[PDB]
């Protein structure tokens, strides 16, 4: 299966089948006893990848510019929205910073 | 930041005659103040959300 | 000398999943699924900023 | 989701067939063992706790 | 005809501005040209410890921006097995760490 | 409701930028043990290299491809009243033809005994090997009977 | 490298804008530029190459 | 079905102590080997099981 | 509004996925030392249903 | 005498690979003389002297 989402998956062609989970081997604690006991003589090397993100793009934006869009008179009516401004630009400044 | 938000939704008049409830029935009747009053439910509602 | 011919074996493979040239074989080892899997979450990021 | 759930979902034959109540001697562990297919089409069911 | 600028403050005070023209704005008298923006501050750039920081760019106590670095630190290694000379720690001191 | 978008989306980075830094500190800068962390077989070590916004791993860790079967033995029972189990848990004492090694259960190191591999304990197995004094030899090659 | 090109290119993404060129006017203001008009501004990427 | 064949193969492989041809051990030696990895055990007879 | 809603809710089941796939790689496959992960005691073995 | 774990009440007969040697002594130790070393150490037979 090429595409798979929960129990259903779909090959190359179309066709719907269903998936089944990995084939693993678990390992075992081995037992202090008397018998015959199996250890690993062999080995190979396997090289695996893993991506975590670390960062986001910070932005900030300007609450006067992005919706009075520099209009003299519509600053003076934002004033009037005391907490509006202040809260969006504190939110998205100490985000940036931390 | 968050209770300061909440609380100034309170003023806000939503496009009706006045943010307060008590204003909108000792202007109208019933049957008109009713109708601007589900203007500051809906908008106080979505304060809370 | 076995490990590391096997380990230089799989830089390689790790490379050729990163481009594509090996993409209808990735299925056969659960070490090239985690390219696969690596990949599909950079996409996803790198489609969701804007 | 339905991908990295899938990760972790994996299975063992050779593990899976010593779910039985005998491999644990004194220890009941028959609250947690899968229960026993009814009529096939299906390996195991849920437990007497699930 | 007015684009927003960003103002850096530090103990009550206004260090230094960023601004996207070659003008001395904001009464300071020093203005030089970074990679993406232009710098306005008061300083003279005789400093190398940073105050404010974000990213590559850090400012001074007196405003001037200066490029930051990592933190140098020594990492620990694995002692091999071999004949040869090999480095112990002897000496200790205690840390607090916060 | 673009600072609810990109406060929720700090929560998503700062919690993977956490782990990325557990996976230096422990598996790149360190060996690590925990099983799963580093991989999913036994660890060795790890590199590492920029991304798009983040970091990526490169695990290096051995799988096992072929296995060695020997007759191993709980401990010893010397004279039938003295008890010997060995020293690590971790360790297997096995028989090979007409001697005796030890071997790591994790990885088939094979090692001579020594009279330091083993831990005397009060009383004996039924389990035991039964062996006597004299012939503890054929054991641990190094024994001598001074006292006899 | 090959992490950062064979990946669809950034264009319409978050890249930083040139402030200094936004307001020459020399040319007409591409996506960045755009976005500056606005008061959206981002911020250089933390992890510095 | 992937959830009883998850779980189920976990509580087996608890049973598993790495013996030739795949023998199952009595589950006495896996706790013994088990409290073995807290402390060398030095009781022959186990008691405490 | 409901985008939020399940996004915020993935956040809190993404973490909680973690913590349980190292809590079947640590308490139920391997035997644990490091304390309060798998209880509040010394570890001996974990089930999972 | 008997040596034990600290963790987990293991007694078990002091053997001469139990101890590390080290350049002095501390008066809390336990004094004995070469003479009288069986008593605490059963399987200590001094070969010189
Ligand atoms: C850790 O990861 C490996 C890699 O996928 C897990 O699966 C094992 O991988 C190897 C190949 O890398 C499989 O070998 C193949 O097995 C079939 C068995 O019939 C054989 O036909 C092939 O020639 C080849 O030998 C191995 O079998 C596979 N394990 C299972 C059960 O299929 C490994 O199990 C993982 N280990 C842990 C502890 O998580
Ligand atoms: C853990 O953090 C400590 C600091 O809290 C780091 O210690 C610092 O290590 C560096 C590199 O060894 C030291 O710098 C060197 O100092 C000597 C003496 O001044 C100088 O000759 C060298 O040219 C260089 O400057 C630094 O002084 C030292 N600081 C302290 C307070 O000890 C340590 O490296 C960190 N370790 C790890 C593993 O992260
Ligand atoms: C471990 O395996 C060995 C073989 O590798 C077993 O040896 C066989 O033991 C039976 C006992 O009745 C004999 O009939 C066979 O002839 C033996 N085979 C060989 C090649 O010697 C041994 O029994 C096993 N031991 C344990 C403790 O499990
Ligand atoms: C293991 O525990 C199970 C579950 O408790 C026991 O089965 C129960 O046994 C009691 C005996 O009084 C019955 O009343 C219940 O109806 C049984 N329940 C089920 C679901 O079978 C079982 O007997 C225990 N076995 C051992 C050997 O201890
Ligand atoms: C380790 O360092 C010691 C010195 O501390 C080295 O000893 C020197 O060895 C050379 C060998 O040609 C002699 O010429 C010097 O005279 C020696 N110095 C002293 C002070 O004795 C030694 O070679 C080094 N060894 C390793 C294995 O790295
Ligand atoms: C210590 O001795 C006990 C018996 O006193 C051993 O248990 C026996 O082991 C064999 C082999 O597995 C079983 O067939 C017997 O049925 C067991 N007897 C009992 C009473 O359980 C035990 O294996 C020994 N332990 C060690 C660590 O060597
Ligand atoms: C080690 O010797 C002891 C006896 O000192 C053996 O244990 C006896 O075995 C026989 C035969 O099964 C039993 O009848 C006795 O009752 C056992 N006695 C005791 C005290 O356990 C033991 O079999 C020998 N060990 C080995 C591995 O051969
Ligand atoms: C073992 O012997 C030493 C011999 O010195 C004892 O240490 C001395 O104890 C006496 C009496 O308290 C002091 O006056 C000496 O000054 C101590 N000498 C040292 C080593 O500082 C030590 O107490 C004895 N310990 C035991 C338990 O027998
Ligand atoms: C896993 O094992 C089963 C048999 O136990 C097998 O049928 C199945 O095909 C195997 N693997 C996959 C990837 O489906
Ligand atoms: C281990 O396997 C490799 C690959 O088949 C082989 O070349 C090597 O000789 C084997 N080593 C042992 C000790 O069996
Ligand atoms: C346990 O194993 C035996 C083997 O004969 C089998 O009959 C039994 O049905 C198994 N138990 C379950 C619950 O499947
Ligand atoms: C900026 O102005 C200063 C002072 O007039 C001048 O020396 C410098 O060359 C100018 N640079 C640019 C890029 O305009
Ligand atoms: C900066 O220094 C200039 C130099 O004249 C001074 O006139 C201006 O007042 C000072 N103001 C600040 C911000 O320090
Ligand atoms: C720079 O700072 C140093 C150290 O404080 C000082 O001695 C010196 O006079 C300053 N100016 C120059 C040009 O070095
Ligand atoms: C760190 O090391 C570099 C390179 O050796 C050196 O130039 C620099 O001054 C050091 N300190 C800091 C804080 O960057
Ligand atoms: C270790 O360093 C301290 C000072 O940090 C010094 O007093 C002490 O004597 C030193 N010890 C040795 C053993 O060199
Ligand atoms: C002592 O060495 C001789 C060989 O010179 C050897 O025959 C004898 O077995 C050794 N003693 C012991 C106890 O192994
Ligand atoms: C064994 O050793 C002791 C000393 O530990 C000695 O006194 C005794 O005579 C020796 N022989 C016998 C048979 O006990
Ligand atoms: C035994 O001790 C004496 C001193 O009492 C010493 O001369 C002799 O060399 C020692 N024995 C050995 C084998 O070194």
């Amino acid at each position: 299966a090429v595409l798979t989402y929960s129990s259903f998956g779909v090959c190359a062609d179309g066709s719907i089948i269903a998936v089944q989970p990995r084939n693993v081997s678990y390992d075992s604690v081995s037992a202090i006893v008397t018998a015959n006991l199996s250890i690993p003589f062999n080995w190979t090397t396997s090289v695996q990848v893993e991506y975590l993100q670390i960062t986001s793009t910070p932005i900030v934006v300007d609450c006067s510019t992005y919706v009075c869009n520099g209009n003299v008179r519509c600053v003076e009516l934002l004033k009037q929205y005391t907490s509006a401004c202040k809260t969006i630009e504190d939110a998205l400044r100490n985000s940036a910073m931390l | 930041n968050s209770l300061n938000h909440l609380t100034s939704q309170l003023r806000q008049n939503f496009q009706a005659i006045s943010s307060s409830i008590q204003a909108i029935y000792d202007r109208l009747d019933p049957p008109q103040a009713d109708q601007q009053v589900d203007r500051l439910i809906t908008g106080r509602l979505a304060a809370l959300n | 000398r076995i490990l590391a011919a096997s380990f230089n074996k799989a830089m390689t493979n790790i490379v050729d999943a990163f481009t594509g040239v090996n993409d209808a074989i990735t299925q056969t080892s659960q070490a090239l699924q985690t390219v696969a899997t690596a990949l599909n979450k950079i996409q996803d990021v790198v489609n969701q900023q804007g | 989701e339905s991908a990295d759930v899938s990760e972790m979902l994996t299975f063992d034959k050779k593990a899976f067939t010593l779910a039985n109540v005998s491999s644990f001697g004194d220890y009941n562990l028959s609250s947690v063992i899968p229960s026993l297919p009814r009529s096939g089409s299906r390996v195991a069911g849920r437990s007497a706790i699930e | 005809c007015n684009p927003p600028d960003q103002l850096v403050v530090y103990q009550q005070a206004v260090v230094g501005a960023m601004l996207s023209e070659n003008f001395t704005s904001y009464g300071f008298s020093n203005v030089v040209e970074m990679p993406k923006f232009f710098y306005a501050s008061n300083g003279t750039y005789n400093c190398t410890d940073a105050v404010l920081t974000y990213s590559s760019f850090g400012v001074c106590a007196d405003g001037s921006i200066i490029a930051v670095q990592p933190r140098n630190v020594s990492y620990d290694s694995v002692s091999a097995i071999v004949t040869a000379n090999l480095s112990i720690p002897f000496n200790w001191t205690t840390s607090v760490q916060v | 409701v673009f600072v609810s978008h990109t406060l929720t989306k700090y929560t998503e980075v700062r919690a993977s930028r956490q782990l990325a830094q557990q996976k230096v500190n422990e598996c790149v800068k360190s060996q690590s043990k925990r099983y799963g962390f580093c991989g999913n077989g036994t660890h060795i070590f790890s590199l590492v290299n920029a991304a798009p916004e983040g970091l990526v791993f490169l695990h290096t860790v051995l799988l096992p491809t072929q296995y060695k079967d020997v007759e191993a033995w709980s401990g010893l029972c010397v004279d039938g009243i003295n008890g010997y189990v060995l020293r690590q848990p971790n360790l297997a004492l096995y028989k090979e033809g007409n001697y005796y090694r030890i071997t790591s259960r994790i990885m088939f190191e094979p090692r001579i005994p020594t009279i330091a591999d083993f831990v005397q304990i009060e009383n004996c197995n039924v389990t035991f090997v039964n062996i006597s004094r004299s012939e503890l030899q054929t054991i641990v090659p190094e024994y001598i009977d001074v006292n006899k | 490298d090959i992490l950062f090109s064979k990946l669809v290119t950034s264009g319409l993404g978050t890249v930083d804008a040139d402030y200094k060129k936004c307001t020459k006017g020399l040319s007409i203001a591409d996506l960045a530029c755009a976005q500056y008009y606005n008061g959206i501004m981002v911020l250089p990427g933390v992890a510095d190459a | 079905e992937r959830m009883a064949m998850y779980t189920g193969s976990l509580i087996g492989g608890i049973a598993l102590g790495g013996l030739t041809s795949a023998a199952s051990i009595p589950f006495s030696l896996a706790i013994q080997s088990r409290l073995n990895y807290v402390a060398l055990q030095t009781d022959v007879l186990q008691e405490n099981q």
